[PDB]
């Protein structure tokens, strides 16, 4: 299967700063790679879909980069509500696969 | 608009079936592709499978083709099966359609003996 | 808009189809030749009412909204307005919805009848990618 790596495993950042994560892809899969955020008890939020294509109703600071292998996720200004967990996952090939995870925390 | 809704049982035991529904409101099902997503103790997620309007399904070759997804339309809902679960089975099992914009809030699935 | 044959290719590539499910690029270009010949705009009204939409005749009966097809089901939750713009990006999102169904690429019926089988390469061949 296409194995999605993503960096860093974990992030601490000071509200205000910005941030980027990484997601890495073993093998291309153009620009079919989509970014979830998730909170504790929380189900999974798309933020970003086929790699850089905005969503409605989230917020703006957030944005995706990339196509092929290499592909980011960036938050300008990172405000409290963004602290949780983020996952990438592409669907150029089936079945469907996750990163492992970034989890963005307060420093 | 829109809402999706996990139920079931939160405890089985090993080797049995795990079935949860999904109950859908605010659409019909047949206007949409249908998905479940789990995710397992240590932040790991896995795409189960999905069921696209035409009753064609693709399963994760993962679970060794002891899943089954189906839709009931008059229920306005769809569901998934397991067969013979085990320990690795316990996780928070999701519903979400294919788009990803509509989530069930989850619910959390123990497989113990006990 | 009515996009050159490599034009389309190297548009098709950059909003990932060069191997989407299984699908060559080469398909993708095939199938809007034979849908819509490379045309934006291109749309046809069809017997039941319904109408296929863009560079791919996307139709209104399933996959978009137009607001005047009979047992409309919307399965790409969008206007099929969208789908006739130069910016293919909705009409790609959508038919990537679309193929991702068991019925894969045979939901269009040019592609089936002329390119389904046919050396679907040639069609990016001889451009610059």
């Amino acid at each position: 299967d296409i194995v999605l790596t993503q960096s860093p495993a974990t992030l601490s950042v000071t509200p205000g700063n910005s941030v980027s994560l990484s997601c890495r892809a073993s093998q291309s899969i153009g620009n079919n790679l989509h970014w979830y955020q998730q909170k504790s008890h929380e189900s999974p939020r798309l933020l970003i879909k086929y790699a850089s294509q905005s969503i409605s109703g989230i917020p703006s600071r957030f944005s995706g980069s990339g196509s092929g292998t290499d592909f980011t996720l960036s938050i300008n200004s990172v405000e409290t509500e963004d602290f949780g967990m983020y996952f990438c996952q592409q669907s150029n090939a089936w079945p469907y696969t996750f990163g492992g995870g970034t989890k963005l925390e307060i420093k | 608009d829109v809402q999706l809704q996990e139920s079931g049982p939160s405890l089985v035991k090993p080797s049995q079936t795990l079935s949860l529904t999904c109950s859908v409101t605010g659409d019909s099902i047949t206007s949409d592709y249908w998905s479940w997503i789990r995710k397992f103790p240590g932040n790991r997620l896995e795409y189960m499978g999905y069921v696209s309007y035409s009753g064609s399904t693709y399963y994760n070759p993962s679970l060794k083709s002891r899943i089954s997804i189906t839709r009931d339309t008059s229920k306005n809902q769809y569901y998934l099966d397991l067969n013979s679960v085990t320990t690795e089975d316990t996780a928070t099992y999701y519903c979400a359609n294919w788009d990803g914009d509509y989530w069930g809030q989850g619910t959390l699935v123990t497989v113990s003996a006990a | 808009k009515v996009f050159g044959r490599c034009e389309l290719a190297a548009a098709m590539k950059r909003h990932g189809l060069d191997n989407y499910r299984g699908y060559s690029l080469g398909n993708w270009v095939c199938a809007a030749k034979f849908e819509s010949n490379f045309n934006t705009q291109a749309t046809n009204r069809n017997t039941d009412g319904s109408t296929d939409y863009g560079i791919l005749q996307i139709n209104s009966r399933w996959w978009c909204n137009d607001g005047r097809t009979p047992g409309s089901r919307n399965l790409c939750n969008i206007p099929c307005s969208a789908l006739l713009s130069s910016d293919i990006t909705a009409s790609v999102n959508c038919a990537k919805k679309i193929v991702s169904d068991g019925n894969g690429m045979n939901a269009w019926v040019a592609w089936r009848n002329r390119c389904k089988g046919t050396d679907v390469q040639a069609w990016i061949r001889g451009c610059r990618l």
